[PDB]
């Protein structure tokens, strides 16, 4: 959600508009459901996030 | 006493205890020395009238 504030940065909504929102290319590349990697064997560190 | 409600008897033992601030002087100064953590941060919250 992006009406509420970031916890870590309480004075801004999000510091990064592409990665934080749903469906938004920080989401689309690296979410566990969409799996553009997942047939690929290489470790994705952003799968932790 | 004893509860006739179920779950045991569970009633309260209580003791009363009185005291007087003893000594015409100052008698037990306390000293404040260290900081564990601020409960509120130095924050950015604006006043909203």
């Amino acid at each position: 959600d992006h009406g509420q504030s970031d916890p870590a940065r309480p004075f801004a909504a999000t510091a990064n508009p592409w990665a934080s929102q749903r469906f938004s290319y920080g989401d689309l590349l690296y979410n566990g459901a969409y799996h553009l990697n997942g047939a690929s064997p290489v470790l994705s560190p952003c799968f932790k996030f | 006493a004893r509860h006739e409600t179920g779950g045991g008897v569970n009633f309260t033992l209580t003791q009363p205890r009185g005291n007087v601030d003893l000594g015409v002087g100052y008698t037990a100064v306390a000293a404040t020395g260290t900081v564990r953590n601020p409960v509120t941060d130095m924050g950015n919250l604006p006043q909203n009238f």
